[PDB]
């Protein structure tokens, strides 16, 4: 289950365009990811709390949302 | 070259032609009366022209203690030390100090009542006498300015007569810039165009130019679409006042006798207060008593106030309706279905197609009063736009603005901000039942009144100097 | 204009310290956009007739009024948020504001 | 064989992607991710559609301001190449990794 | 929103005229600092160094 | 002026079409900022002697050309990047644009 | 009272005064000349002053043609109808035109060298009869509108005069437009400040205001610090010309008998192709041929020329150097520390703040040309400012742009697209040696130098009329 790789060095290449980086070095890739899975395991962990302790087996969105307001990331567009 | 009694287009002179079939002129050889502004300097063949403002651009009560020396050294009490303004020698409003009368040539006020004999009014503004309920405004100025300058004077026996004038025309000119910037300008311009276009005072800018624009003079003209066609007088129950509780509009300009001999000002002041405005409607923009009968009595013919503000904007070369809003950052419409998605008013549109031909050519007050109202406000967003950038500049590039420092002690600038019209109106008339906060809004008898001992008064005890 | 003053002067002057002139009473007015006069300085458009403005010809001021101003007076629509008080401070702050004289 | 110069495609690539509100990752190696990572905090888990967006969309959002920090610190020390040390830098000053 | 609608020839309201209406005021921006808005991507701002 | 043209006017009138005297000859000037005068309108700084400039004294144009515009004429360095064509084509685009009169 | 001679501060004289222990001038009681420039419009206490611009704002090679239609109908070559322009009927250069003469009641040329008794020459301004060099680019332009002239008669034999002379000035006015916006403005801002402020054109806005700002006059005088204090000639084989290969600059001021008498304006030429121009520094700003001989020859004392740039910044009411920092955003320095690293020089912050006290109160010029020059460029970041800024304003408010639809076809663009200054260089005059690409940039020999038969000629097929 090698899935990291799945974010392609295009795709972060888009997201710094996106940021207005103009030259990216080859070791950047890695540590994006890196990042993106550290990120994506505290918001995963509190909402899979945030679901236990509804006693369901489903992630919801309302999940992921209280999840990223508890860490300061309120997300609006989603409820 | 007489430009009142004669139609011929000659300097300074500049007629408006009657178009056929006019309601009111059936003759096409006369004319409407009209004088083209003093250029900056006559004769130039390589300057642009442009045109002259006679006052201080600044809001400093202007109005009250004039814009030159010589007025307003006039219009001082030279008789004591007490720093007081001149009052009338001749009459009283019930005890209460009036405007003194002022000497002219040609004076209209007498031409309404030729058996009251009374002349016009002498103020800071020339045009002080047009209308009672103005007359009015500048005779409260003139008692609070009084009575602030008795109080000081009782504060401080040792102040002499020139510092009793400074200090009182200061808290004067604090007090109009308080009520204009609190009370008036986020009624005109909307929450949205004043939080846009007035933020928070930060200091004081010396790079702002605080010179008045020249569109300004005809952008700030939307009042006259708020005009109603009648006077009120109310007594002391705000009931109609017999004899002539409601009076043409006609029937009011440059009649000071109306002020003198018919009850002094408090029913004037009573009717402003509590009687609603007039609604500015895409299809009912201006009354027919400005419009067809403006200075009926005092002039051979009447007037026609939008005409005469349109033709105005062209004797001043001002540009039209898509380069201001170009100017500010607006959408310029092109055809006929632009132009009536800009208004709004689809058939309006049409009409103002049909009479320019192109949107480029519409003078900037037909379009800034054609414009749907803000949410909010009273002016549309071009109008809105112009006024708020104005008066931005006059409160930045103003360097005795009342909250920058050193012009006021910080005791006196929190005294100051506990001021309001209706406590002005309390304190220097006899009239004892006032509407509430934002004056400007409060129009119903008994809704929105209170009692005039209610309201806080201004402390002076910060003025006092040891 | 004086190093120290406590109060404005009366005409005006000497409130910009490095511009003393700005916003002193007798002066012109200040032109947020180039002017537009028929002969281009001073000849007001509709001066000279047959003249057209941007290809298009001027319409009367007067016929202007009657065609989109006039309206009935019994159909006059009351201000429920609004005075008379708004109206007349709003002509109290413009006489203090501006004044453009004419001759005599 | 034109051929344009080491800079101009990134510049057209950066304009193109900050006037667009698309998301710049692929969401079926996205939902693959966040389904192996959730895979680590209980067994047999179903995810809405929304909850995948959502985190998507945060993800996305996270990143891109990361970046606009990195590139705020690499112009500091006089360049203009993204190195991971800028990442590390802006991360411990935001207090991530303080 | 309904302003930066129109500056974009548009007759409806999308998330990304909320982000530019929101983006661009200071006040609103301080308010909705921590506040990610869905579909709204990023105002246009190029580092002045980077341009050639 | 008339409504199609192929040629620029001599002058330099009706160029732009809304206000023809926009970058016509003998006009006067733009002003990005107020100026700055001694009096306020028409004098300049320097002209009274015992007046200052933002409280401070006006200098001698001639004194402040002598102490830092100054410089030994042998220790001049020539441009290896630039030509006397760069200088010269300047003053050519310069008498192309503007020219100040003076009275006689 | 004539400025010239008195020395005394009365309309219109403003006069220099001379500080103590000056290194030339040891009479304290003497002046420098100097000349208020004439208001706008003169004798007005409305009005604040403003000069006037003589000349259209445009770049349409106003000075080949004039800016006048007496001087461009005087400057014609009437006498037939090919369209050409009015060439001299004394003298010729190896058999080339030659600049008309003028008819001065003072003619400032004939003091220099009265043997010769040559006078001041007749072009579409009064400043050409200074320099050789300026007098061999108004030539060179005459030539090439002759040339053009001749061309077009060629290619349509039925043009009359009137459109034959238009065309050629169409072209020659496109050719200056693009040598100034191509090449010599990018050498002047640099890469960032040419990107910055004159991004790629687009289209004509008519509401860009194209008028000439009373700054600019002060801040383009930048090309005072590029003036070399000496007159080079090159021979043919670009070695020095005997005799006089090396002239002072102070015996060249309204000598426009070298002109006629001393081989032309091909030498001229050559000494302005294949030699350096002046670095600005901070420490070497300006030379002393300008600085203590300007007009030393005709003139009864030799002028200063940046001491005339402060006194007309001076006369023309200017801000102060802080007061254009901020207009143009850039910050604004206080204390002289500040003013150090703002000007990356303490010495010269320190001279600046003994002389002036403030960074309010120095001068535009002495200011700009104080600033630190930028990467690849000649001024700093305010004069690139106000340079660029007015330069956008020129291209995007000027109608008969070369680029803007309508103006030229698509074939006459991509022709005129292809002009050089080497090109015109060789097809009017005899030189067969021309620098490389960016003429403003190629300054040896023979290493920038190239045979001209290798650069490509204008192509006027375009132009011919089916
Ligand atoms: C053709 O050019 C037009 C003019 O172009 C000018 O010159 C060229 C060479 C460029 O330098 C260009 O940038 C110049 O503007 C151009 O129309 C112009 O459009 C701009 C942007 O909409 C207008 O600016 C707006 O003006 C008003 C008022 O503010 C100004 O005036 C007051 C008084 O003088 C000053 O105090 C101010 O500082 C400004 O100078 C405002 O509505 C607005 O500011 C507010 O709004 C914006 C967004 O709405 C906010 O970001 C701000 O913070 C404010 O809240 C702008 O400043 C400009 O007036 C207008 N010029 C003219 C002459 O009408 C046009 O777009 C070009 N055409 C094309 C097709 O590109
Ligand atoms: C005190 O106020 C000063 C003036 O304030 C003005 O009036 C008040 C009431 C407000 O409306 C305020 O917004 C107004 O600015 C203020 O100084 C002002 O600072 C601004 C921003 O620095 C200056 O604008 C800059 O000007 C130049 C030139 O462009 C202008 O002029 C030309 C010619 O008229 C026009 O064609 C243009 O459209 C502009 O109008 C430029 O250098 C610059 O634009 C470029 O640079 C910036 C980066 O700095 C980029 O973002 C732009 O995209 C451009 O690349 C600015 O437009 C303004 O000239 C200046 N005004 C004056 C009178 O000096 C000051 O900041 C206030 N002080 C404090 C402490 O608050
Ligand atoms: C009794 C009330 C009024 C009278 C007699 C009156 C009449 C006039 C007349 C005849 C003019 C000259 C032509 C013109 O309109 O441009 C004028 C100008 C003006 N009006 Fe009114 N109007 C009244 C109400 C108002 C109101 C309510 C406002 C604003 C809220 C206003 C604002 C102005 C301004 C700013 C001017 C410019 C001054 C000038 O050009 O001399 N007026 N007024
Ligand atoms: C042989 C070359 C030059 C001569 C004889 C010369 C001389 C003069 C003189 C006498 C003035 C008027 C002084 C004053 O009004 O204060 C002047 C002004 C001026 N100069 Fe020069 N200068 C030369 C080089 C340059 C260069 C290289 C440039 C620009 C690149 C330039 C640009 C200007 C400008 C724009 C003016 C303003 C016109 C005016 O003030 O009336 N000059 N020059
Ligand atoms: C001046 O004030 C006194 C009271 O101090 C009053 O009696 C007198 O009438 C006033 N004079 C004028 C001209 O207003
Ligand atoms: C004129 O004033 C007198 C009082 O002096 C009053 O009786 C009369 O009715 C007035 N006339 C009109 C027409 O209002
Ligand atoms: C006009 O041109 C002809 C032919 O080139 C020439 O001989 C003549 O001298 C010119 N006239 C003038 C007045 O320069
Ligand atoms: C003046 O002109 C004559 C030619 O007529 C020339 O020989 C002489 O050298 C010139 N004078 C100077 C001082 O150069
Ligand atoms: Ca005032
Ligand atoms: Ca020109
Ligand atoms: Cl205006
Ligand atoms: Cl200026």
């Amino acid at each position: 289950r090698d899935n990291i790789q799945g974010i392609t060095k295009p795709a972060i290449r888009r997201l710094a365009r996106r940021g207005g980086v103009k030259r990216i070095s080859g070791l950047i890739y890695e540590e994006t990811r890196g990042v993106l899975k550290v990120f994506l395991e505290n918001v995963i962990r509190d909402a899979v709390t945030y679901t236990e302790h509804a006693k369901r087996k489903t992630v919801t969105a309302m999940d992921v949302v209280y999840a990223l307001k508890r860490q300061g990331r309120t997300l609006y567009g989603f409820g | 070259v007489n430009c009142e009694t004669s139609c011929v287009q000659q300097p300074p002179c500049f007629p408006l032609k009657i178009p056929p079939n006019d309601p009111r002129i059936k003759n096409q050889a006369d004319c409407i009366p009209f004088f083209r502004s003093c250029p900056a300097c006559p004769g130039s063949n390589i300057t642009i022209r442009n045109q002259i403002n006679a006052l201080t651009s600044f809001v400093d009560a202007s109005m009250v203690y004039g814009s030159e020396e010589p007025l307003a050294r006039n219009l001082r009490n030279m008789s004591n030390q007490l720093g007081l303004l001149a009052v009338n020698q001749r009459f009283q409003d019930n005890g209460r100090a009036l405007l003194p009368f002022d000497n002219l040539h040609d004076d209209p006020c007498l031409l309404t009542n030729r058996s009251a004999r009374i002349p016009c009014f002498l103020a800071g503004d020339t045009r002080s006498s047009e209308m009672p309920e103005l007359t009015s405004m500048h005779t409260l100025l003139l008692r609070e300015h009084n009575r602030l300058a008795t109080e000081l004077k009782s504060l401080n026996p040792r102040w002499d007569g020139e510092r009793l004038y400074q200090e009182a025309r200061k808290i004067v000119g604090a007090m109009v810039q308080i009520i204009t910037y609190r009370d008036y300008l986020p009624l005109v311009l909307g929450p949205t165009a004043m939080r846009k276009y007035l933020p928070t005072y930060r200091s004081y800018n010396d790079s702002v130019d605080p010179r008045i624009a020249n569109v300004f003079t005809n952008a700030f003209r939307y009042g006259h679409t708020l005009i109603q066609p009648f006077m009120f007088r109310l007594d002391n129950r705000y009931q109609p006042m017999e004899p002539n509780p409601r009076v043409p509009l006609s029937r009011v300009f440059f009649a000071s006798w109306r002020v003198v001999l018919e009850g002094g000002i408090d029913p004037i002041l009573r009717g402003l207060m509590a009687t609603p405005a007039k609604l500015n409607r895409q299809n009912q923009i201006a009354v027919d008593e400005i419009r067809e009968r403006l200075f009926e009595q005092v002039m051979r013919i009447g007037l026609d106030l939008p005409a005469l503000n349109m033709q105005r904007s062209r004797d001043h070369g001002l540009p039209g309706y898509n380069a201001w809003r170009r100017f500010c950052g607006l959408p310029q419409p092109e055809t006929v279905g632009q132009l009536g998605t800009v208004l709004r008013n689809l058939k309006l549109a049409r009409k103002l197609m049909e009479q320019y031909g192109t949107p480029n050519n519409i003078d900037i007050w037909m379009g800034g009063v054609s414009e749907p109202l803000k949410r909010k406000g009273r002016v549309g967003p071009l109008l809105a736009c112009i006024i708020g950038t104005q008066f931005r500049k006059l409160r930045d590039g103003d360097r005795f603005w009342w909250e920058n420092e050193g012009v006021f002690s910080m005791q006196q600038r929190q005294a100051l901000a506990q001021i309001s019209l209706p406590r002005i109106i309390c304190d220097n008339t006899g009239i004892t039942t006032v509407s509430k906060n934002n004056i400007f809004m409060s129009n119903s008898y008994p809704r929105d009144f209170v009692n005039c001992s209610t309201l806080p008064a201004l402390n002076l005890a910060s003025w006092r100097e040891a | 204009c004086p190093e120290q003053d406590k109060y404005r002067t009366i005409t005006g002057m000497c409130n910009n310290r490095r511009s003393p002139t700005l916003g002193a009473s007798n002066r012109a007015f200040v032109r947020w956009l180039p002017a537009e006069y028929e002969d281009g300085f001073s000849l007001p458009y509709g001066w000279t007739p047959g003249v057209k403005r941007n290809g298009f010809p001027v319409a009367l001021a007067r016929a202007v009024s009657n065609e989109i101003v006039r309206f009935p007076t019994d159909q006059l629509t009351p201000d429920q948020e609004r005075s008379l008080m708004f109206m007349q401070w709003g002509q109290l702050l413009d006489h203090d504001l501006d004044f453009t004289p004419e001759p005599a | 064989p034109h051929r344009y110069r080491p800079g101009t495609v990134a510049l057209r690539e950066i304009r193109r992607y900050q006037k667009s509100t698309e998301l710049l990752i692929r969401k079926l190696p996205f939902q693959r991710l966040v389904r192996e990572i959730a895979q680590d905090f209980k067994t047999d888990l179903r995810f809405q559609s929304s909850a995948v967006m959502a985190l998507q969309e945060a993800s996305e959002a996270y990143l891109v301001a990361l970046f606009e920090d990195t590139n705020l610190c690499a112009i500091h020390a006089k360049r203009v190449t993204i190195m991971p040390k800028d990442i590390q830098l802006a991360r411990r000053i935001r207090g991530e990794r303080a | 929103a309904g302003n930066a609608a129109r500056d974009n020839k548009k007759t409806r309201i999308i998330p990304r005229h909320l982000q530019l209406a929101v983006r661009n005021d200071e006040e609103l921006n301080k308010l909705l600092g921590r506040v990610t808005i869905a579909q709204g991507g990023v105002l246009p701002n190029i580092q002045s160094v980077l341009l050639p």
